C-alpha cells in the first residue's frame, strides 16, 4: 500500500516568512494527493485537493505543488492562526492513506509570562478540598519552571502542572501548576507563593496570597 | 451548518463493544462513501474502513487487525460502526468523514473520544477563579475555573456561552488515581469586571453534564 | 437507432458505478473514483487502448466484460449512425 512520508516532523518558521510542508510517495501517485489541516482538538479541514485545487473558505495564503511522488504544501506569510498538524492523504490506488504528520512551529518574540495565583474556593472548601492554583500565561519560549513555598517554605508535594501547545492565537504558550491540599493541610499555613522563572527575566515573577 | 453528528464520548470495559454512531445531513448521493478514522493521542490519522450506505458494501484496512463493522441505515442517514472487544490499544478519537467517491474527505465528524477503562463515569466539579483580595490588578484580569474529579474524557469548557472566546486557555487534563483534572483561563479587561458577567459553561459528554459557573469577585 | 447514443450513457454510467463498488477492496486498484470510472468506461467502450486504468478485481473484470458487451456494441451504433448522417451531407 502507497506509503506517505512526511518529513520533517516539525518546522519552525519566523512570523510573515513562506513556510513549505513536503510529502513524498512510495511510488508516482500523479496528483492523488490532498491536504488537512488539524488545529489543537480540533478535526481535520480539507485545505488543498488533487496537490493545488484550492478549497473555499481556505487563505490564498495557502497552495500545492507536485505530481507523482513529491508534493509540497505552501504558506505565504505564516501566522498564530496556522499554527497546527499538516497532513497529507493519497487516493491513487486503494486504500486511502495518511502521512506521518507535520507540525508547523512560529518563532515569535520573547514574551515574560504573566502569573496569577488562585485561592481555593469555599464551594470546594465545603468538601474538604484546597487547591491552589497559578497560572503563567502568555510566555515565550515554552520553557519555564514554576516554584511553590508554603509559609516560604518550597513544597513539591501536590503539585501537578499542565502545559499547552503553542497557541494560535499569539504563537506563545501557557501552563497551569494546582497544588492540592485537604482542607486540613491547608487551614494550617499562612501564605502561599508561586514563583516563575523565566529566561525574559533573571529575578522570578511571584504571587503570594495569605488565608486569612 | 454541520453535516456529521458524532457523540462527542463513549466509555468502554476491556472485551465490552460499543457501536459508534454518525448521523449525515445537507446534501446526499448515491456516490457517498462515509469512512472512520481511528487517532490515538499524540499520534496522527489512521483509517480504518469505509462504506456506501447506497449500496451498503464495506472494506477495512488490512494492515491493522479488524476490530470493528461497519453499517448504515439509509433513512435516519445514520452510519454505525460497530467496535468489539476493546482494550487500552482501542482508546482514542475516532472520526468518521463523508466521501464524494472523488478520493478526499471534504467534511468530518467532531469525532468520538473513547476510553477503554473498567474505571467508573464521573462528572466533574467546576470550583470558581477569582483574585485573591489583595490582587493589585491592571489594564486586564484573569479569571478561571477548575474541573476536577471527572472521568472520562473529554469536557468542553466554554466562556459565557461561546461569546467570550478571545483571551481562553484551556490546559490539557492530568490524570490522578482514575480522575481528570484540567483548568481554563479566560481575560479580559479590568473595567469589564464585574459588572459584567462571566461565566464558564462546562460540559461533560460521558455524563451528559453541562454545568455553568459564574465568577463574581470574592466576599 | 440513434437511441443507443443513450444505452451507451447508460453503459458508461453504470460501468463507473459498479466499477467502483467492484474494484475497492482490493489493494491497488486504482479504478476507485467516480470520474476516473467514467473516462475508463469511454477509454473502455472504445477501447482506445491507453492502458492507463483497469480492474483487478475478479468482479471488477466482470463489470468490464458488460461494459465492452454492451458499450461496443452500443458504441458501435452510435458510429454506424454518425457515418451515415456524413454520407448524407456530402
Ligand atoms: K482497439
Ligand atoms: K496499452
Amino acid at each position: 500500500d502507497i506509503l506517505l512520508t512526511q518529513s520533517p516532523a516539525i518546522l519552525s518558521v519566523s512570523p510573515g516568512e513562506r513556510v513549505s510542508f513536503s510529502c513524498r510517495a512510495s511510488q508516482s501517485i500523479g496528483t492523488d494527493i490532498h491536504w488537512y489541516q488539524q488545529r489543537t482538538n480540533g478535526s481535520p479541514r480539507l485545505l488543498i485537493k488533487y496537490a493545488s485545487e484550492s478549497i473555499s473558505g481556505i487563505p490564498s495564503r495557502f497552495s500545492g505543488s507536485g505530481s507523482g511522488t513529491d508534493f509540497t504544501l505552501s504558506i505565504n506569510s505564516v501566522e498564530s492562526e496556522d499554527i497546527a498538524n499538516y497532513y497529507c492523504q493519497q487516493s491513487n490506488r486503494w486504500p486511502f492513506t495518511f502521512g506521518s504528520g507535520t507540525k508547523l512551529e512560529i518563532k515569535r518574540a520573547d514574551a515574560a509570562p504573566t502569573v496569577s495565583i488562585f485561592p481555593p474556593s469555599s464551594e470546594q472548601l465545603t468538601s474538604g478540598g484546597a487547591s491552589v492554583v497559578c497560572f503563567l500565561n502568555n510566555f515565550y519560549p515554552k520553557d519555564i519552571n514554576v516554584k511553590w513555598k508554603i509559609d516560604g517554605s518550597e513544597r513539591q508535594n501536590g503539585v501537578l502542572n499542565s502545559w499547552t501547545d503553542q497557541d494560535s492565537k499569539d504563537s506563545t504558550y501557557s501552563m497551569s501548576s494546582t497544588l492540592t491540599l485537604t482542607k486540613d493541610e491547608y487551614e494550617r499555613h499562612n501564605s502561599y507563593t508561586c514563583e516563575a522563572t523565566h529566561k525574559t527575566s533573571t529575578s522570578p515573577i511571584v504571587k503570594s496570597f495569605n488565608r486569612n | 451548518q454541520v453535516q456529521l453528528q458524532q457523540p462527542g464520548a463513549e466509555l468502554v470495559k476491556p472485551g465490552a463493544s460499543v457501536k459508534l454512531s454518525c448521523k449525515a445531513s445537507g446534501y446526499t448521493f448515491t456516490s457517498d462513501w462515509i469512512h472512520w478514522v481511528k487517532q490515538r493521542p499524540g499520534h496522527g490519522l489512521e483509517w480504518i474502513g469505509e462504506i456506501i450506505p447506497s449500496y451498503g458494501r464495506a472494506n477495512y484496512n488490512e494492515k491493522i487487525q479488524k476490530k470493528a463493522t461497519l453499517t448504515a441505515d439509509k433513512s435516519s442517514s445514520t452510519a454505525f460502526m460497530q467496535l468489539s472487544s476493546l482494550t487500552s490499544e482501542d482508546s482514542a478519537v475516532y472520526y468518521c468523514a463523508r466521501e464524494r467517491g472523488d478520493g478526499y474527505f471534504a467534511v468530518w465528524g467532531a469525532g468520538t473520544t473513547v476510553t477503554v477503562s473498567s474505571a467508573k463515569t464521573t462528572p466533574p466539579s467546576v470550583y470558581p477563579l477569582a483574585p485573591g483580595s489583595a490582587a493589585q490588578t491592571n489594564s486586564m484580569v484573569t479569571l478561571g475555573c477548575l474541573v476536577k474529579g471527572y472521568f472520562p474524557e473529554p469536557v468542553t469548557v466554554t466562556w459565557n456561552s461561546g461569546s467570550l472566546s478571545s483571551g481562553v486557555h484551556t490546559f490539557p487534563a492530568v490524570l490522578q488515581s482514575d480522575l481528570y483534572t484540567l483548568s481554563s483561563s479566560v481575560t479580559v479587561p479590568s473595567s469589564s469586571w464585574p459588572s459584567e458577567t462571566v461565566t464558564c459553561n462546562v460540559a461533560h459528554p460521558a455524563s451528559s453534564t453541562k454545568v455553568d459557573k459564574k465568577i463574581v469577585p470574592r466576599d | 437507432a440513434g437511441a443507443a447514443t443513450v444505452l451507451l450513457v447508460i453503459v458508461l454510467l453504470a460501468g463507473s458505478y459498479l466499477a467502483v463498488l467492484a474494484e475497492r477492496g482490493a489493494p491497488g486498484a486504482q479504478l476507485i473514483t467516480y470520474p476516473r470510472a467514467l473516462w475508463w468506461s469511454v477509454e473502455t467502450a472504445t477501447t482506445v487502448g491507453y492502458g492507463d486504468l483497469y480492474p483487478v478485481t475478479l468482479w471488477g473484470r466482470c463489470v468490464a466484460v458488460v461494459v465492452m458487451v454492451a458499450g461496443i456494441t452500443s458504441f458501435g451504433l452510435v458510429t454506424a449512425a454518425l457515418a451515415t448522417w456524413f454520407v448524407g451531407q456530402e
